């Protein structure tokens, strides 16, 4: 019996329409896509950063490791 | 007109106007327990 003992609510009217009287995916352009961008925008700078900073570390350590495999001529400039 | 009505007639007429239709609903007061138009809409069909 979880519905009815939830909370004390007063003076709130809500209006909704049967699903068959309205569109399933309305205003894809005018409304939808703009918010998708809005949201992407909002977060991009909180998320992306640390990911990009990881990418570097990856790329750096990944290559620096390869560099440590190649030889350095300065070890043989007299090995005749 | 009333003696003309038989069960069979009632079913066909009610089905015609009730069955699977999307209804209008008005709720006033401590209505938390009654809910979801969806659920109510699905109550519009199957015995």
């Amino acid at each position: 019996i979880h519905f009815g003992n939830l909370a004390r609510v007063r003076h709130i009217i809500t209006y909704s329409l049967s699903p068959f009287e309205q569109r399933a995916i309305p205003n894809i352009f005018s409304d939808a896509l703009p918010n998708v961008w809005r949201r992407f925008s909002s977060q991009v700078f909180k998320v992306a950063p640390p990911f990009l900073g990881a990418y570097l570390l990856y790329s750096w350590g990944t290559q620096e490791f390869e560099r440590l495999k190649r030889k350095n001529p300065a070890d043989y400039e007299n090995d005749q | 007109r009333i003696s003309a009505v038989d069960a069979r007639m009632v079913r066909d007429v009610c089905s015609k106007y009730i069955y699977d239709k999307c209804p209008a609903l008005a709720a006033v007061g401590p209505i938390e327990q009654l809910l979801d138009y969806n659920r109510i809409r699905s109550g519009m069909y199957w015995i």
